């Protein structure tokens, strides 16, 4: 059993307003079977886009979530992770710095 | 420098085991099985890929349904190897692949298993012996030196991964030989204790490989259009500090700063 | 191309 890594970020530097879509890379995973949510505001994005299962040269699995999104100066973004390794499950927020 | 690789994984479920094939040229992935889909078929997932016929396709269907197949047996003889039962969540992998020099010889083949996430057997980069990881996989070393399994694989890895590599290599030349340079900016922070944060972004490269220098330092992480993101930062007080951006893109090295 | 392996683990 392996923790998984997370990494909450924009395809395109983020301005306010502007169309953009957000990251969610989660990755050193194992076993492969995960659950990855992505919240607006605290509520559940319903069309996430989940790409296929992948692997690194070391084993551990890895995967890609993106939602088409407009920030605001107000909204927050977050990925929720579900996974055996971890007790809770772990919510990361999206920092437009990192 | 460019390489060849096929991934696969099998998972056992609680109660028929789901096999993945995944491969990819110079780190691109290019086909995909899923034995979990309704036609469980090799996909191009390249568009240079769809050159190809439906021969090609269906004879890579028929070897991914031979792998499943042995994936499938092996993860039974490993179950009386470990001495677990029938039937839990089990999962087996194998790498396998060859790298080729500018010259387009062979550099290495690779052929390694894992079972729970961790090292089973490998191929040493001979070709001929094997390195086993625990105790149980030293019964895989011995039954594959009596039946000479090393010859086998090495005779793909000189043979038909080298080969059919030099054709994808020839059909994609537009994308997987084509770069994107790095458009870098650096960013500021200001901190606890009068420092600051400088922080360089590298966005919409390709290919992945990249080093930044000037230490947080994250993961190369992809853009999700086919280009790459990364970025790495230090804890400075009130800038004369310069970053560095390695790419292959680019014609000189990029040096920047706040 | 794919590979197919011979003898099982």
């Amino acid at each position: 059993q392996k923790t998984p890594q997370i990494q909450v970020y924009s395809r395109h530097p983020p301005e306010n307003g502007k169309p953009n879509i957000l990251n969610c890379y989660v990755t050193q995973f194992h076993p492969p079977h995960i659950e990855i949510q992505m919240l607006k505001n605290g509520k559940k994005i319903p069309k996430v886009e989940m790409s296929d299962m992948s692997f690194s040269k070391d084993w551990s699995f890895y995967i890609l979530a993106h939602t088409e999104f407009t920030p605001t100066e107000t909204d927050t973004y977050a990925c929720r992770v579900k996974h055996d390794s971890m007790a809770e499950p772990k919510t990361v927020y999206w920092d437009r710095d990192m | 420098p460019h390489s060849m690789r096929y991934f696969e994984t099998a998972v056992s479920r609680p109660g028929e085991p789901r096999y993945i094939s995944v491969g990819y040229v110079d780190n691109k992935e290019f086909v995909r099985f899923d034995s979990d889909a309704e036609n469980p078929r090799y996909e191009p997932r390249a568009p240079w890929m769809e050159q190809e016929g439906p021969e090609y396709w269906e004879r890579e269907t028929q070897k991914a349904k031979g792998q499943e197949q042995w994936f499938r047996v092996s993860l039974r003889n490993l179950l009386g190897y470990y001495n677990q039962s029938a039937g839990g969540s089990h999962t087996l992998q194998q790498m396998s692949g060859c790298d080729l020099g500018s010259d387009w010889r062979l550099l290495r083949g690779y052929l390694q298993f894992a079972y729970e996430g961790r090292d089973y057997i490998a191929l040493n980069e001979d070709l001929k012996t094997w390195t086993a990881a625990d105790m149980a996989a030293q019964i895989t070393r011995r039954k594959w030196e009596q039946s000479g399994a090393a010859e086998h694989y090495k005779a793909y890895l000189e043979g038909e991964c080298v080969e059919w590599l030099h054709r994808y290599l020839k059909n994609g030349n537009a994308t997987l030989l084509r770069t994107d340079s790095p458009k870098a900016h650096v960013t500021h922070h200001p901190r606890s204790k009068g420092e600051v944060t400088l922080r360089c972004w590298a966005l919409g490269f390709y290919p992945a490989d990249i080093t930044l220098t000037w230490m947080e330092l994250v993961e190369t992480r992809p853009a999700g259009d086919g280009t790459f993101q990364k970025w790495a930062s230090v804890v400075v007080p009130l800038q004369n500090y310069t970053c560095r951006v390695y790419h292959e893109g680019l014609p000189e090295p990029l040096t920047l700063r706040w | 191309a794919s590979l197919s392996n011979g003898p099982h683990l």
